[PDB]
């Protein structure tokens, strides 16, 4: 005989290839596809500030003021960053101790109330 | 009464200025958010920072220079990071109708560009970016070649076909070397970037490169003004086709130690500033082009090429090396500290969840080349149809395998958009399909309807292997070759196929010679299972000599050894065995018997 010979190992080369995985044709495109993919492309007009600067006494200002006299009661939708590892904790700052941002700036965020988780969403089924 | 009369009087410029503020401070928060409670908090920075605009473009009547600039970045961080794209629409095409009745041609096209690139993109479907190549070719017809705004709209175009490339592949390119033409003249760095998105697109739809644009890609990295970004893009490019052909990458490695010294330091800027006219700059975000990241992914790319030589204590590059680079793209996600949109700080770390993925995955198929099972399971990965193809491998070599299941496996594969995986998938199938052939017992029809699933399948293996760049891949020209001759002579197959006439015939068998010749002595990559198959297939179909014979045998029964094979180092041994009995080769008759007889102990259990 022959060692193994009337066993059910295969004995040809192509039987014995179906239990063979072709493991030195190794796939390499998504390798490529990390690479190309520039985060972000933009056009953008090269031009002067077309907003004058305010009086720099105006910018001490105590009181809040009313941006959005009307429209956010159609609220609008933020995206929750999908991949996002996010947790719940208190432990960090209230808004409006929050770094920079200046002192007329905290003053107008007095009184909103934060945006809804509800309104925060990868994604819209329109 | 000073302070009621500015409030009043500045309104407009004050609450312009209050939004930048919350935009300042939205950018300083993002990196930092770890919970739900500081999201909500960066959208309320964010949101109040769009009543601010809003407050400014829905309240006054604006010069149109103001009009531009606030509308213009209005649209901008709605699209970015709200889902109110219907919004931004409007406003910007409120703007576009205002732009009709005034001589400012360059915002004009500003706004068109937001329209016909920016807010397709943020709808987030392949369909929305095929209507928009109608509204470009409109106004590239009214453009002169010589006009930089018609590059960005065939820019838009090129975007605008790359969904749904199936034929489209020859559109695309025939437009991207349209592109190159007009721009060639131009900007230098447009240029490069057009160049490097060409051979990216290329090497994404796996088709073969022309001579001459790796030429032009090279050219890039010489001795010029072109970006440095954008050189070391051009140089990642050209070690990635290097490596999708199978090919020694030695050279491109020093040529990555001459610019990494050559210019070192260079301090870095994640954004590229390319002027294309007076008055108009493109702003290409590149926060992997730069000295520690390249680095990091060059060695994964370095893995990657030697990953086939981990049974080599040499050359086993890829096991040193991978769990390095799984290490740093972590602290690289953890220590990332960019001033940016959350949108934008979340896509820096999905880049390093794709690394860490693919390392996983190929640190998989690693301990699948050196072992039956991976010690610890098969990782999931975002890729899915990776996690499919890790799964057929492993069931695949399993010590009882259920082949009607590696079946449906591979077969998922040979329907999937990535045209490698495809081919990857074809190629396994046909294997099991000509061992079913082999195998068969069923007379003259059964026989005859293998034979023809047989050819079927070959025939589907070929046509999408002639189509690719692998064409000049020599590790998978040598392995078609190979494929081609174990369903067709008897010792291989059972039962063999015949063909008129063939020419077929000529051409894979000079094949077969010319690799087995150069490589028993541009000599392949040295992969265990690739030589085995050519040094097996050689030594019973082209050497005369029985000693030389008997060196081939032994050699290929010992290369069983050093990975796990044990179903080929199995056939390698009875070859062997029946080759040192007609060298009358007394003493290794019986130790290869020995071997032989625990080899089949531990097949069977």
């Amino acid at each position: 005989t022959f060692p193994g010979e009337d066993t059910r190992i295969p004995k040809r080369i192509s039987e014995a290839l179906s239990h063979q995985p072709l493991n030195h044709l190794v796939p390499k495109r998504e390798l490529s596809r990390l690479l190309s993919k520039p985060v972000q492309i933009s056009v953008q007009l090269e031009s002067e500030d077309a907003f004058e600067e305010v009086p720099e006494e105006l910018w001490q200002y105590p009181h809040p003021i009313d941006l959005d006299p009307l429209r956010l009661e159609q609220p609008l939708r933020f995206r929750r960053p999908r991949g996002a590892r996010l947790d719940y904790r208190e432990d960090s700052s209230e808004i409006a101790d929050l770094p920079g941002m200046g002192q007329l700036a905290r003053a107008c965020l007095s009184g909103t109330q934060l945006v809804d988780s509800a309104a925060i969403v990868e994604s819209i089924e329109s | 009464m000073v302070m009621a009369v500015n409030l009043h009087k500045h309104q407009k410029n004050l609450v312009y200025r209050l939004s930048q503020q919350y935009l300042a401070a939205a950018r300083d928060l993002a990196a930092d958010v770890r919970s739900e409670k500081q999201l909500q908090q960066y959208y309320t920075l964010v949101r109040q920072c769009v009543h601010g605009l809003r407050y400014v473009k829905d309240g006054f009547q604006l010069t149109v220079e103001e009009d531009i600039q606030v509308t213009l970045q209005l649209a901008r961080v709605l699209l970015e990071e709200t889902h109110e794209v219907e919004l931004a629409e409007q406003y910007l095409g409120s703007l576009r109708t205002r732009l009709r009745t005034t001589p400012l041609t360059d915002a004009r096209h500003a706004v068109e560009f937001q329209l016909l690139y920016d807010v397709p993109l943020a709808k987030e479907d392949r369909a929305e970016l095929r209507q928009v190549v109608r509204h470009t070719t409109g106004l590239l017809e009214e453009l002169a070649d010589s006009d930089a705004w018609a590059w960005l709209f065939r820019y838009c175009r090129i975007i605008g076909l790359e969904a749904g490339g199936a034929r489209s592949n020859s559109a695309v390119l025939q437009e991207y070397l349209k592109l190159l033409q007009l721009v060639s003249a131009g900007p230098v760095g447009l240029h490069a970037f057009v160049l490097c998105s060409c051979v990216a697109f290329i090497l994404d739809r796996v088709v073969e490169l022309d001579r001459s644009l790796l030429t032009q890609l090279r050219a890039l990295r010489k001795a010029t003004a072109i970006p440095l970004q954008l050189q070391m893009w051009s140089l990642l490019l050209d070690l990635l086709v290097a490596i999708q052909l199978d090919e020694n990458i030695m050279d491109l490695l020093t040529d990555f130690k001459d610019f990494f010294s050559t210019h070192k330091d260079a301090d870095g800027d994640d954004t590229v500033v390319l002027s294309i006219k007076e008055g108009v700059n493109v702003r290409l975000f590149v926060p992997l082009f730069n000295y520690h990241d390249c680095k990091n992914i060059l060695l994964l790319f370095q893995s990657v090429s030697y990953l086939t030589t981990c049974y080599s204590k040499s050359s086993n590059f890829s096991t040193k090396f991978l769990p390095k680079v799984l290490k740093t793209s972590q602290e690289l996600k953890e220590t990332l500290q960019k001033r940016t949109s959350l949108v934008h700080v979340q896509s820096i770390r999905n880049i390093y969840d794709k690394v860490v993925d693919l390392c996983r995955f190929y640190q998989t198929w690693e301990s699948l080349i050196l072992s039956e099972r991976v010690e610890g399971g098969i990782p999931r990965l975002q890729y899915s149809e990776y996690n499919i193809l890790l799964e057929a491998i492993s069931s695949q070599q399993a010590q009882q395998a259920d082949l009607s299941h590696v079946g449906r496996l591979y077969s998922t594969l040979t329907k999937s958009k990535d045209p490698e995986l495809r081919l990857i998938g074809i190629a396994h199938l046909y294997t099991l399909i000509v061992a079913e052939l082999s195998s068969c017992s069923e007379g003259p029809e059964g026989i005859s309807e293998l034979t023809q699933k047989t050819t079927d399948a070959w025939e589907q293996l070929q046509h999408a292997y002639l189509s690719s760049s692998l064409v000049q891949n020599n590790v998978w020209k040598c392995s078609v070759a190979i494929l081609w001759a174990i369903s067709r002579f008897e010792p291989f197959s059972g039962h063999p196929i015949h063909s008129s006439s063939n020419d077929q015939q000529t051409l894979y068998m000079q094949q077969l010679n010319e690799f087995f010749t150069d490589n028993a002595l541009f000599k392949l990559k040295k992969s265990l299972l690739l030589h085995f198959l050519l040094n097996y297939l050689g030594g019973t179909m082209l050497v005369s000599d029985v000693q030389k014979r008997c060196d081939i045998s032994s050699s290929c029964f010992q290369m069983g050894k050093q990975q796990y094979m044990p179903g080929m180092r199995y056939v390698a041994g009875i070859w062997h065995l029946m080759n040192s009995t007609v060298a009358m080769k007394t003493k290794e008759v019986a130790i290869t018997r020995a071997k032989l007889e625990g080899l089949v102990d531990k097949m069977l259990n």
